[PDB]
């Protein structure tokens, strides 16, 4: 990993 | 431009006649777009994030236009919840994080 | 500072007596730290990313020092692969993306 997009 | 972070830093990109909305993402090594068709050969890849891994197709040397900047690099395609512009392309447009 | 993106934008943060490495992440709405035992109440929460969703604990009004800036805000705690500083705290240090 990578790709640490994060949303709520 | 200078882009503030009050809201998600979303920009429109152009990839061979298609417009897409994408997130400028300093937390992503790579650029990943939602499922779509692209020409040429590809190979499977696993990429990880919060919540685990996903399988993507890896396409190399794809030209993309991002905020008036014409760049070329690897584009991954698969089930990301949002289109992501990662460091591989952010470095090409000269992007820095400033404070 | 002006942080380039050839490498992952990792910084040291201080939260109480603990020093941690964390990723400055414009692709994250919120700040998420690896499992730890913070004081005070917390609400469970679900967050989504590239591989799906994880469950975290939400703590509010937590002080953290990041690159010599003292910030106070919401911190999520859970099984994140890397400690993440999201836009909620990036805005408190005055971060922008520039190109």
């Amino acid at each position: 990993p990578g790709n640490f997009l994060q949303s709520s | 431009p200078q882009i503030t972070l009050w809201k998600r830093p979303l920009v429109t990109i152009r990839i061979g006649g298609q417009l897409k909305e994408a997130l400028l993402n300093t937390g992503a090594d790579d650029t990943v777009l939602e499922e779509m068709n692209l020409p040429g050969k590809w190979k499977p890849k696993m990429i990880g994030g919060v919540g685990g891994f996903i399988k993507v197709r890896q396409y190399d040397q794809i030209p993309i236009e991002i905020c008036g900047h014409k760049v070329i690099g690897t584009v991954l395609v698969g089930p990301t919840p949002v289109n992501i512009i990662g460091r591989n392309l952010l470095t090409q447009i000269g992007c820095t994080l400033n404070f």
